[PDB]
């Protein structure tokens, strides 16, 4: 039988550093061959490969390339490299052949792009298949806050690009991105200062060392931070990195407890679960078969992703040889001088589809690239574990449980919690207070006794006994208001809060209004009967009726405001979040109000009626000065009275209106200023007429 | 019959950098004048062997591999741009040849080790370094941001200027790469928000970057971009199907970037080794052309490409049995290499050296893109930093941006209305209190002589109006003359504080203790605690007085009160101006105050209240005594409950603008004005009477 012959490319001498890569896939694929030798799918032909030498050269690589175009048979597809070089210099100039490339070292990420490497495939996942998994990682434990740090070279950089457009979509946002060049904790301490908690890196190995040091310093390690770091590390990365002790800031005891449980995401080399794949043994079968089949070199780890593209090859080559024509399609065969396009055309599209179980699962492709296999590692007691995996074509995440841990007890969290808190009145204040006021009331009480015990008892000036009671009712109206002032958002429950701020005002004015016209009333009287004069009474009722009526056109003045204009409550917050008492959950203070639209208007109108009346008051004084009466009647007390009140109110209200950012200190501005007024009215008003009818 | 041999040369047409437009004419008019002169090649003629490649790597190595294996043997090869110049310089070492390079600038081909039979004319990409630096320094930044294209002729620049930019302390902040796709890059800076940009790409990846930067409003007023400067001049207003801008989307995208580039031409004018001048190969080579020589593309990289083969015509005239050369013989090539090595003259871009680090040139050009059209600003020089500018730039606003800052703004407060008001009011009653001072010295007592001595109501007198007279130094502050003499204002505060209130309140409270202590008492009084004369008053007055000036004496000269700054929350809006307020107060104080103001005003309230109980406990019982006790019982209340309320409140408010001033203001003047005419109201009153 005619045979055929494809090309292939790997070092092989022991004077470079990646020879014995190659000798650890010949065995292997020297078993392939066999495998097909013996059934001869190609049943008129015969499969033969041709093998040369890079030594990871671009000069040697393209020497040989060059050399075996010159003096070779026909080929028909390349079959390998390994360099991250010469690969892509052979790769990015295969159109001008019309060939095709199979490889299954290179993974390198910059290979993905098909706008310019149209006759490129690859058997192995790539530094694009950590993206998706990542992903799937976070949906078995709900984090949604990341930062990355990545190096600035261009393999690091396509993976950190490619992220983005993966995590698009989803409801998982990057919160920082920091990129180094040469000194890494620089930036360190700007992710420490954003406060993030969930890092993602992307840097080679020398760097690694670097990270891990200037993590230690900063402390950002323990039981609230996880690092997901890429593991193709080789073994015992870490006791070699310093021959000398010239690697200081951090040493090794306290570089090991620093780097503690990172996650590492890496490719799978052979499949756990076990079928009769298309050879005709397990994948148990053929790994006893590959390591008994060597003499004495040593194991490689790509040598099940270089048995299964000779599979691949051959099943493509009798997919495309075998189609409806065949006579021209057993000639057009050996006419191939690299120029025919056709060929290459019906080549390449029956490449694009194969779907088969090789010894790494199913080999199926997406736009070149391949659906593979990602595992999972972790850092414990000085030592890698493997802990789960994550399949590509079904898109599940097993985890093997009893292996993996966390240094808590928990889960770690993406960020601290927010607590949003009330600021409430000092409950001593509130007790001192309301005590202070029951006992005035007590005396309210006493000297109610007194003006309704002795009434009618030897003549004590037969004036005002319901003036009097009206005065000491309103004031002891008055003390419910101070009783009614410190409330507090926990004790209301906005059950009768939007009532009782409304009412206040209605309790308070009208006690106002009685007291002060109860007050005034008694000069109108002395007034009235001395003048127009023969004396009798001259009303029993009419000063009642008309301070009744002083009392009612106040009350409706407040009534007439509720029917279209409200007055409610605007709670607001004033975020400068602390820390507690040792705690980290982070606390911001708000606190409630009860305000208007209109909180500039609504004050005058009821302060200059209030100022009229005491302009009245101070008319009824001037009439009853000039008099010197008995002590019937009284004219200075009043005016003492009226002026220890007014100055009082008029420096409160411009108080207690400023203070708003200072929640306790107003409460105990206002009591003094109800209590003061009210205790000295009461005082000036009683008692010089207590000791004279004590005297009698 | 002379004998031919043949060089091999690729020639870029299209892609990132089409040259040869500008590049063939010109070695088909340095040929033709080499093959035709007797002197430099007797027996000798030159050929060429070109071939387009758009210099795209694949196929470059398409035409590499096929000049390689032809029947004509070649000699020299002569690459284009530097995607395809570092390639054939790598590839070349197993056959032994000769690269030699017209258009090359990568910064990483002066490393010898790696290519060794390689040289070129085109000087090195390090030279725009020592420039953009310099313009950093000129408008003062310190904080930039680097944007570039993942080759490694922009990579070596990019290493270049972040190692030669630390020795001037500006630092690099944020980087940014891309390969294809600089979507993420540029959504990245914008979320970042960087304000000075430098970008590294070639021309074509210029529109796909800059319809990507106007989608995201990443231009205007208040972001530089510096660029390369060999573009096209008209690089944004063709044609490219790649994109979705329009023209004049990009037109507004591109306003106001810096451009740098290197002179290639000797201004002078000299004799080249060709007799030739220095513009007459510029007009001949336009005429040559067929397009206009403004869009042909690589036209400033002529005289390089004639001086290319000008040199290996003299070289190969010094080694003058070339008709034997193989492909793997050595002892030609290094005889070919010695020959070229030890050569310099004169040409038409100047002296050529070759074999350096690169840097045989020396000036530079900077322009500026205004309105759809470029504009020169100035030159400038490596050596001697020279910078012959011209004042030709137009920013927004005649000054350009910088990076955010942060200004400091001390408060102040009403200084015309609150202040004044104050003034006035003060000014209104200190000459009624002298007044009345005057009145109590020149008129006849009759009653008040029958009264007490009015000495000690000389002193009440002077007391109100040296405590009404200290408004002025606490209104002033760094408005005025807070800056240096701040401690003699707070002297002056303290000072007036101190005196006007202990000697008006001393001397009514004496006058209420005799009033009291005299009258119904019989147990030890006669000629106790003073004499009869008034020097009794007068000794407890300055017994009392003595102890506010031991006070005022202790600590003022132990822990006395300069100056203290406080700062609270910042960022008010500013005014849609790119800055950031923090505003400040200062006022004058202690270390400590809270402990001596407390301890001076309980004092001071404890005999208060002593005072107003000893003027309550006597009223209406007065004997060969005008109106003297009521009266001053009278202002004592007032005094009392006025300072007593107002004076805890000042302490709680600091924010002074009208709430502590206008507080203590009020409390002074009206307690002043209260005292004075209840106190000689009836005075005038039995006077006129
Ligand atoms: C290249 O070099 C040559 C010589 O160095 C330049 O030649 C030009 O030659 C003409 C012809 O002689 C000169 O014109 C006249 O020559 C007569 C000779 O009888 C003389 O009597 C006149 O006074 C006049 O010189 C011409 O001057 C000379 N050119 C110059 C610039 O001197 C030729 O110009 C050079 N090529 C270029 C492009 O400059
Ligand atoms: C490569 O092969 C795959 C697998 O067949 C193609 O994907 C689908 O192919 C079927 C038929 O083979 C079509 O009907 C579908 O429309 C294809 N797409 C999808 C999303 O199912 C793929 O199209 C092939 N590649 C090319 C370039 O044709
Ligand atoms: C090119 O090289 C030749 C020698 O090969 C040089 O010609 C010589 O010129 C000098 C001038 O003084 C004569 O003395 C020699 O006899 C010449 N040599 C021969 C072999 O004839 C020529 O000058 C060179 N061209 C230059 C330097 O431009
Ligand atoms: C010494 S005469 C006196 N004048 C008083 N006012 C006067 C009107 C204007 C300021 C002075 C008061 N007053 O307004 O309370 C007053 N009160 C005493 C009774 C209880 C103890 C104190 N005594
Ligand atoms: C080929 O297969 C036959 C049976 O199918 C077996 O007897 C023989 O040993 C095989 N030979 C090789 C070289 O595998
Ligand atoms: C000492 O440390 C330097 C870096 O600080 C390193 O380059 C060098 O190799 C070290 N020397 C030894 C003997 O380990
Ligand atoms: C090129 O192909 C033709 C048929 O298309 C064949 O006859 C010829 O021999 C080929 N060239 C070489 C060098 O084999
Ligand atoms: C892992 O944990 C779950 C419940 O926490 C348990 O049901 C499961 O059996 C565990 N895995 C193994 C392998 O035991
Ligand atoms: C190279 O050329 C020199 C001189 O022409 C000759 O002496 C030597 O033998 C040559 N080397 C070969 C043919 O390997
Ligand atoms: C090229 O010439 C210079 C001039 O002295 C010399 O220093 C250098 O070593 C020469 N190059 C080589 C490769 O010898
Ligand atoms: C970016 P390159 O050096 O290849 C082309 C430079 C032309 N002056």
């Amino acid at each position: 039988s005619p045979p055929l012959s494809i090309m292939g490319l790997m070092p092989l001498t022991k004077e470079v550093a990646k020879g014995s890569i190659g000798r650890g896939v010949l065995p292997a694929v020297e078993l392939a061959i066999e495998q097909i030798r013996n059934e001869s799918l190609l049943r008129p032909y015969f499969l033969d490969l041709r093998l040369y030498d890079t030594e990871c050269d671009n000069a040697k690589g393209l020497k040989a390339f060059y050399d075996a175009i010159k003096y070779g048979p026909n080929h028909l597809m390349v079959f390998g490299g390994v360099c991250p070089s010469v690969t892509s210099i052979i790769a990015e100039s295969l159109q001008g052949w019309n060939l095709v490339q199979l490889s299954f070292a290179a993974t390198t990420p910059v290979l993905a792009d098909k706008k310019k490497y149209p006759y490129f495939f690859r058997t192995v996942p790539s530094d694009n298949a950590v993206n998706p998994a990542i992903l799937k990682l976070l949906k078995h434990y709900q984090w949604k806050r990341v930062g990355t740090l990545t190096q600035d070279v261009q393999r690091f950089s396509e993976v950190r690009n490619d992220l983005t457009g993966v995590l698009y979509g989803e409801d998982i946002e990057i919160s920082d991105t920091e990129s180094f060049s040469n000194d890494p904790c620089t930036s360190v301490k700007k992710l420490k200062g954003n406060d993030v908690r969930i890092i993602l890196g992307q840097f080679d190995q020398n760097m690694a060392a670097k990270v891990f040091c200037c993590a230690y310093e900063e402390n950002m390690y323990g039981s609230k931070y996880q690092w997901i770091i890429p593991g193709w590390y080789e073994p015992s990365w870490w006791e070699q990195v310093h021959t000398e002790a010239n690697s200081s800031r951090c040493l090794r005891k306290n570089l090991l407890a620093a780097m503690e449980g990172y996650i590492g995401v890496d490719f799978e080399p052979l499949s756990s679960k076990q079928i009769k794949t298309i050879s005709g043994k397990t994948p148990q079968q053929y790994e006893r078969e590959y390591n008994n089949k060597r003499s004495g070199v040593g194991p490689s780890k790509f040598h099940g992703y270089a048995y299964d593209g000779i599979w691949v090859i051959a099943k493509t080559l009798q997919r495309a040889m075998e189609t409806l024509h065949a006579s021209s399609r057993h000639q057009r065969i050996q006419d191939f001088n690299y120029t025919d396009h056709t060929l290459g055309r019906i080549i390449l599209n029956a490449m694009n589809e194969t779907n088969f179980f090789g010894v790494t699962g199913q080999v199926v492709f997406r736009n070149g690239e391949r659906m593979g296999t990602i595992k999972f590692t972790q850092f414990q007691d000085s030592r890698e574990v493997k802990v789960g995996e994550y399949n590509a074509v079904a898109d599940t995440l097993e985890i093997i449980n009893d292996t993996i841990r966390f240094q808590g007890s928990e889960p770690p969290k993406d960020k601290t919690i927010i607590l949003e808190q009330l600021r409430k009145i000092s409950l001593p204040l509130y007790s001192i207070l309301s005590a202070l006021t029951i006992l005035g009331m007590i005396m309210a009480s006493a000297f109610l006794f007194f003006n309704i015990k002795n009434r009618n008892q030897k003549l004590i000036k037969m004036s005002s006994p319901y003036m009097n009671n009206l005065i000491i009712l309103g004031g002891m109206l008055s003390y419910a208001s101070i009783f009614l002032f410190g409330l507090d958002g926990s004790f209301v429950s906005e059950k009768t809060f939007e009532t009782l701020c409304t009412v206040r005002t209605w309790i308070l004015t009208v006690g106002y209004t009685t007291a002060f016209g109860a007050m005034f009333a008694k000069t109108w009287r002395v007034h009235a009967i001395f003048k127009n004069v023969k004396k009798k009474i001259i009303k029993d009722q009419k000063l009642l009726v008309i301070v009744g009526g002083m009392l009612l056109i106040d009350l409706c003045i407040l009534i007439c405001w509720q029917a279209v204009d409200p007055l409610r409550r605007t709670v607001e917050k004033y975020s400068m979040e602390p820390d507690p008492a040792g705690r980290d959950i982070s606390i911001r203070p708000l606190l409630e109000h009860c305000e208007n639209t209109h909180m500039t208007i609504w004050l005058g109108i009821v302060y200059a009626y209030k100022g009229l009346l005491m302009l009245f008051g101070c008319f009824l004084a001037w009439e009853t000065r000039n008099v010197s009466i008995p002590a019937l009647n009284d004219s200075k007390y009043i005016g003492m009275s009226v002026y220890n009140v007014g100055i009082m109110c008029i420096i409160g209200a411009a108080v207690s209106f400023l203070t708003r950012d200072q929640p306790n200190v107003q409460f105990c501005i206002v009591a003094l200023v109800i209590i003061f007024c009210s205790t000295i009215t009461l005082c000036l008003v009683f008692v010089p007429k207590l000791i004279t009818l004590r005297t009698n | 019959e002379r004998r031919a041999v043949y060089i091999g040369a690729l020639f870029p047409m299209s892609g990132g950098w089409p040259g040869g437009q500008a590049c063939q004419p010109a070695v088909e008019m340095a040929l033709e004048d080499v093959n035709s002169r007797r002197d430099i090649l007797p027996d000798y003629e030159l050929k060429l062997i070109h071939h387009d490649s758009k210099c795209d790597p694949g196929q470059a190595t398409k035409y590499l591999y096929e000049l390689l294996y032809n029947d004509p043997i070649k000699i020299i090869l002569m690459p284009g741009c530097s995607s395809v110049s570092t390639l054939v310089a790598e590839a070349a070492r197993m056959w032994n040849l000769i690269v030699l390079s017209y258009g090359s600038s990568s910064p990483a081909l002066s490393n010898r080790q790696r290519f060794p039979t390689f040289f070129r004319t085109h000087p090195s990409a390090t030279l725009h370094n020592p420039t953009r630096v310099k313009l950093f320094e000129k408008w003062g930044w310190k904080k930039i941001a680097t944007i570039q294209q993942t080759t490694e002729v922009f990579t070596s620049t990019l290493d270049d200027l972040e190692e030669r930019v630390k020795e001037a302390g500006i630092e690099i902040t944020f980087r940014q790469s891309f390969f294809s796709d600089p979507a993420v890059p540029v959504k990245n800076l914008k979320r970042q928000d960087a304000r000075i940009i430098v970008g590294l790409f070639y021309e074509t990846e210029a529109r796909k970057v800059f319809c990507e930067v106007y989608k995201e409003r990443l231009f205007g007023k208040k972001y530089v971009w510096f660029l390369i400067g060999w573009y096209a001049d008209n690089w944004f207003k063709i044609y490219d199907p790649s994109i979705n801008c329009t023209v004049d989307e990009m037109t507004e995208a591109v306003e106001g970037h810096i451009t740098t580039e290197i002179v290639m031409l000797n201004p002078a004018n000299t004799r080249s080794i060709s007799n030739m001048t220095s513009q007459e190969f510029v007009e001949k080579l336009t005429k040559r052309l067929k397009r206009h020589p403004e869009e042909t593309g690589g036209f400033q990289e002529a005289p390089l490409a004639y001086d290319a083969i000008w040199a290996l015509a003299l070289a190969l005239n010094k080694t003058s049995r070339l008709e034997d050369f193989n492909y793997n013989n050595q002892t030609i090539t290094d005889q070919i290499y010695r020959a070229m090595n030890s050569s310099s003259f004169e040409g038409v871009s100047g002296h050529v050296v070759f074999d350096a680090s690169g840097s045989r040139m020396a000036w530079t050009l900077i322009e500026q893109l205004q309105g759809g059209s470029y504009k020169k600003i100035g030159y400038y020089d490596s050596t001697k930093d020279d910078l012959s500018w011209s004042k030709t730039d137009k920013w927004i606003g005649g000054s350009p941006p910088a990076d955010q800052t942060l200004v400091i703004k001390t408060f102040r407060f009403l200084s015309q209305k609150l202040f004044i008001s104050v003034s006035v009011l003060s000014s209104l009653g200190i000459v009624l209190a002298v007044v009345c001072l005057s009145f109590n010295i020149y008129n006849s007592h009759v009653r008040y002589i029958q009264n007490s001595q009015p000495n000690l109501n000389n002193l009440t007198a002077v007391g109100c109006s040296l405590a009404l007279a200290a408004v002025f130094p606490l209104g002033l502050d760094g408005y005025h003359i807070g800056r240096n003499q701040f401690p003699f204002v707070c002297q002056a505060r303290l000072w007036l504080l101190g005196l006007g209130f202990s000697l008006g309140y001393g001397s009514m409270f004496t006058k209420i203790w005799w009033v009291h202590t005299v009258f119904t008492k019989k147990e030890e009084k006669k000629e106790w605690r003073k004499t009869l004369e008034p020097w009794k008053l007068y000794a407890t007055v300055g017994l009392l007085v003595g102890m506010d000036v031991l006070t005022l004496a202790i600590w003022q000269i132990v822990d006395p009160l300069h100056r203290t700054i406080e700062t609270f929350a910042k960022e008010e809006p500013k005014e849609d101006i790119d800055v950031s307020i923090l505003p400040q107060l200062e006022h004058c104080s202690s270390r400590k105050m809270n402990t001596w103001l407390g301890i001076f005003y309980g004092y001071k309230g404890l005999l208060l209240l002593l005072g107003i109980f000893l003027a309550y406990e006597t009223k209406s019982v007065s004997t060969e005594k005008i109106n003297d006790h009521r009266a001053v019982g009278m202002a004592i209340y007032n005094v009392a409950v006025l300072c007593l309320i107002t004076a805890p409140v000042t302490m709680i408010l600091s924010s002074q603008q009208d709430a502590a001033f206008a507080f203590a203001s009020l409390a002074i003047v009206f307690s002043s004005y209260i005292t004075l005419v209840v106190l000689f109201v009836p005075k005038m009153r039995r006077l006129i009477t």
